């Protein structure tokens, strides 16, 4: 089959800019004047939507700030400008051979300003004593960029063993991420230590921003 | 006509031609001296039948040039078919003169009289080496396709009466015997119907609108890899055609679905039979109701 | 109002049968071709098949031997069948209407998840998440709404049945023990909680749960 | 062979047509057997003349059962060029003979024989009114205004003329170069015969554009051009595949949103009106 | 050119039925298989909106309750179930042959249960006083069928010679109607009566609604 | 988003020349045709044109002596020109985008109405109009807007800036001495009046005139 190859693999550019997406075909995807390339732009939890079909035609409904160009092998698709809705994965799909195939896609990062993260910290509910776990959650929430550090003190040892971390796909808004901590354990264990604590180490700040709780 | 002598000389078929009859006409001057020598009982029929040689070879050299020809609004594919009309006249009339040399064959077999003034075997050997130049010549005859096969046919079928008017002489001079005259000119009859049937049939084959032969084994293929094609639901009116030597030209009708990429499937359908051999191609497209 | 819904069953055992019934409104099936592609996290987007107003199908090469695809004019659905589900088949279906005249998508459907394991279906463990005491109150506070315990995916996590939208941060699940941990989290004005009602509903339904739970202050 | 029994009572043209090559074949072979007994060559001519005249009705009917046949793969357009090629055969298996005819003809130039059989009047004359009968009371072997009869009856009676002047020339005056010249013209009056049949059968054989057609297809162009959506018009191929019978192919531009149906139903419109039976029509979207 | 008749010119359907409209062409429209004729919708106040194109085919983004059918030179647009909103103007256009030609037009009220008019009368403003004339209004709302009447007594007296006439659409939403009826006079002409009413007879009620003011 | 908006003059005096401007949004010139159609009460729907995407025009026959059409891809516009403007040429005028490989017209602007007359502009009256001292007040109250010797059509009125929609019956307008007479009503909760302030917005394009007017208490 035809097999599509998009660099780069991801690309992060600010606000009122150009984004150049490029896809490369291992053979022609072209006859007779027509490229049968389409770029589509999938966001988080969403099907892709059609973006550009034939290589150069904007679809009906799409902002007229994304364009499509190129030939034969070669394929650019131009974000200009760039706006904060466009927070999402792009592919290209040939359509000129049997079976149709898709690219490896490409995400698009939206450059913005640092932002601190706002750090809150939640123990275990009454329901989730009378289970038999423990969970403390640390919700971290409206930060730039994605790199961070999450470290949980257990009344002021370290922590790494019980640790899940999920971080959110960028804000289509704002920009800006969510990063969810949750530290769960047994019932002994919670029970034997009284002070918690849930710090954050941010390119912002050198400090890091740490929430604490008691019993 | 300054400007027509110019296009002959350059291309090489064409120059060629021109030089082989204008070597004929030479010795048709030679003849006709050598005739109103008082020697014409046979020498002027020879020369009249050695004039229609030239005639063929004339007919073959303007075909040459005729399908160079530019097209025009009532030729619309050219003149190109002045190729193989002249493979097809050139082969007919080498069946006719297969006729000429059987009928003619038992008037010297049947009949005993064998009055002869054959110019003492003088005027056939060096008509059979100008046979002997005309065959080294056209080497590639067995669009100048069908011109160059029917030149080369007539010059081996005239290479066939040399062979036997020459054997006739020397058998009947040195062994003495005469039957063997006619059995001479009856077999060069046969060789030379046996040459020209394949021209004749390629030719007839072209003029018959028939289907390539070089294309027929792999137009099914062909059908079934556009039957493939994503959206088309079925293949009607196939027509493929020669028009001359390696020149096909292809129409057939698709039926679509409703919403099918017609752009793309013109351009599959197109691949396809361009790699099949075809050169001109229609592809009308009709989507379906459902 | 064109659109496309699919019914399919969230988990699927090994070596079955996965039936898919793709729903349209809005175009006819006696006009228009629908495609079927798969999207997971390992190969990306995959191309499965199509299907033509006529009848006539399309398949991958690699899908041929296990995928049929039929459909239904009058009733307007398209039913994708495939056979001997294997574990690298867990990924999002789609059923997509092609672009006319064009070889792209030019519409698709939500998408269905479909896990191929040996699992069984669990259902979600949903509790609360409130501020420690009341400490660090200010004039926005956050709430949350923590999943724990279900299988497989997905889980639909709403606040206040969707009036309240702004805030929301629900993050992407985490397997262990061949179990998902989901986190939700909301921010709310400090003179709305715990003034009004805030509540958390999940739903998943692979075990058709539903929960409405109520976050209350300690 | 035995289902012609009942065949030959019902016919009236089959049975004009039966007794029409049942004297010329038969008046054909007497001429040449009374040529070949005497020394005479207007006489031989001139039956294979006649004799060419009948079997260009034998190669026609010949070519109408070949052309209903079935088409197949080979042949997708049947077997309908088999009428024109025959005619076409013939014509040049005629100028051929006329052209050996001359030969042989001036030939006797040089060396006129005389032999007389005392019945070459008879023969000739006879020979004129056979061809008379034919033409007249038969309505076939029409060999093709002043152009029209000079086809119809002069191409076919001014052989006889000259045979007869010939037989006349001498045994009366008594002079030897009669017949060497009556040959040479009766090669000519073949050959002036045969040109429009070969003109028609070549036109056609060249993939020519059909004359019937070609003066109205300006008009399709502009028709079709006039069709909005459409940019332009390209590779237009009308010819004759049998008589009356129309190929056309063409390729349009067109529009990159236009049309394409209601496009193709006006095009096969339009040259449905100009006669054209079978039409392809390619349409290709531009860029812009 | 090509000349189509609509037949109804107007056409009256209840809630939940079937309504059908049809087109007549002069000539065919057809060719190949196809009919290239367009049913289009307009609304009060709107552009014409496209239904179905080539006579079968329904339009993306438009409820399946409308229908076509009919070949050649007869064409059926059909509305089943008919609601609410169907209440506007049906067009059928051919494209066959140039120039492109539309239908004369079917209008389709939705037939609805009868309802008594709300009658207002507003007096002349006292900044339509000053400027030297003087109307009144009155306003007949949410009432059905069409057929109404609306009379001014001046003191008891008729006038119907400044008595202006304007009438909407039907409603989209409720089927119903309203109506205006103005009265110009000059200053003297208001400042010599007292008392002006307007009594609306419906089809509804047998005594017509009254309304009254002073001065 | 796609969009066709037609700008053009409202009034235009007999025998001279009428100029449209049609800004079209989410779909290019390069791949569409544009057509130009008219309507008015006498004869109905007239096709006027069709411009392609190579800048072929295609006429109606009864306007090929006095129509022009142009178009620029780079700013998406297309000119609507037509000349000797005579007495039934009052019509409103529609750009439409033509639905993809068919003779339909799938997308239609606004529409311009333009008016052939010698008559000049005139700039409208706005009257306000509450009931009659306070009988009659019920649950449900009627306000009145007049827009009178305004000309040629239209004016547009709102209530609030739009924000009131419902209740809200605007009539057509009546022609007499050659000017516009136009009258608005609105049903409002008895509440809600005179405790808020209702407005009338009027605004006359022809003119530019932008009225406020405020419905205060007889
Ligand atoms: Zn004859």
């Amino acid at each position: 089959d035809i097999v599509l190859t998009q660099s780069p693999a991801s690309l992060a550019v600010s606000l009122r800019r150009r984004a150049t997406i490029s896809c490369r075909a291992s053979e022609s995807v072209d006859g007779y004047g027509h490229s049968f390339m389409h770029w589509y732009q999938q966001k988080s939890g969403q099907p892709p939507k059609l973006l550009i079909y034939r290589a150069s035609n904007l679809e009906s409904g799409v902002p007229a700030r994304f364009s499509g160009s190129g030939s034969r092998t070669d394929f650019t698709l131009t974000i200009d400008p760039v706006e904060a809705d466009d927070a999402a994965t792009y592919y290209c799909q040939q359509s000129n051979e049997d079976p149709y195939t898709f690219g490896s896609g490409t995400k698009l990062e939206i450059k913005r300003a640092d932002a601190a993260p706002t750090v809150s910290i939640f123990p275990p509910s009454s329901e989730q004593l009378t289970s038999g776990g423990a969970s403390v959650v640390c919700f971290l929430n409206n930060f730039y960029p994605k790199d961070i550090n999450v470290k949980w003190k257990i009344d002021g040892s370290e922590r790494q063993n019980g640790v899940l971390n999920s971080w959110t796909d960028q804000d289509s808004k704002d920009s800006t991420y969510s990063m969810s901590s949750t530290l769960t354990l047994t019932k002994d264990e919670y029970e034997r230590h009284n002070s918690y604590t849930c710090e954050a180490t941010h390119k912002t700040s050198t400090s890091p921003i740490v929430k604490s709780f008691n019993r | 006509i300054s400007g027509w002598f110019r296009s002959i000389l350059s291309d090489k078929t064409s120059r060629n031609l021109f030089f082989f009859l204008c070597l004929n006409l030479s010795f048709a001057f030679v003849e006709l001296l050598y005739g109103i020598w008082s020697n014409c009982l046979g020498l002027i029929s020879d020369s009249f039948h050695m004039f229609f040689d030239s005639t063929a070879i004339l007919a073959g050299l303007a075909a040459s040039v005729i399908s160079k020809w530019r097209d025009n609004d009532a030729f619309s594919y050219g003149y190109v078919r002045a190729e193989v009309l002249a493979g097809f006249v050139n082969g007919l009339f080498l069946i006719f003169t297969a006729f000429f040399i059987f009928s003619e064959g038992v008037e010297r077999a049947l009949a005993p009289p064998d009055v002869h003034h054959e110019r003492l075997l003088l005027v056939s050997i060096l008509g059979f080496v100008v046979n002997l130049i005309g065959i080294f010549v056209f080497k590639h005859g067995g669009p100048s396709r069908q011109i160059l096969q029917g030149v080369f046919l007539h010059i081996l079928a005239d290479t066939l009466g040399s062979i036997g008017v020459i054997a006739s002489a020397i058998m009947m001079q040195n062994f003495g015997l005469m039957i063997a005259d006619p059995i001479c000119s009856i077999l060069i009859a046969i060789l030379i119907v046996v040459s020209v049937i394949p021209l004749l049939r390629e030719s007839v084959g072209i003029l018959m609108q028939r289907t390539p032969p070089l294309l027929e084994n792999s137009l099914p293929q062909c059908y079934q890899r556009v039957q493939q094609l994503q959206g088309v639901y079925s293949l009607q009116e196939q027509h493929f055609w020669t028009l001359c030597s390696d020149v096909y030209v292809g129409t057939l009708k698709l039926i679509v679905a409703p919403d099918a990429d017609a752009r793309w499937i013109l351009s599959q359908t197109h691949n396809i039979f361009t790699q099949a051999g075809v050169r001109q191609l229609y592809v009308q497209i009709d989507f379906a109701a459902m | 109002e064109v659109q496309l819904q699919e019914s399919g069953p969230g988990l699927v055992a090994p070596s079955q049968s996965l039936s898919i019934t793709c729903t349209v409104s809005g175009f006819s099936l006696t006009n228009y071709a629908v495609h079927w592609v798969r999207q997971s996290p390992g190969k990306g987007l995959e191309w499965l098949g199509v299907i033509w107003s006529n009848g006539r199908t399309d398949y991958n090469a690699a899908f041929i031997s296990r995928l049929s695809i039929s459909k239904d004019n009058s009733k307007s659905q398209v039913f994708f069948k495939m056979n001997s589900l294997q574990a690298d088949d867990t990924a999002i279906y789609y059923c997509a209407r092609k672009l006319a005249y064009e070889g792209a998508m030019d519409y698709w459907g939500q998408g269905t998840s479909v896990t191929v394991s040996s699992a069984k279906t669990t259902p979600p463990s949903v509790y609360p998440l409130a501020p420690g005491s009341a400490a660090q109150t200010n004039s926005m506070v956050t709430l949350g709404c923590l999943v724990k315990g279900y299988f497989p995916e997905p889980v639909t996590v709403t606040w206040n049945s969707g009036s309240l939208s702004s805030g929301v941060h629900t993050f992407p699940a985490v397997l262990q023990s061949d179990l998902y941990t989901l986190s939700s989290s909301v921010t709310v004005p400090s003179s709305t909680w715990p003034s009004e009602t805030v509540t958390c509903n999940v739903a998943h339904p692979a075990s058709s749960t539903k929960v409405d739970k109520k976050i209350v202050p300690r």
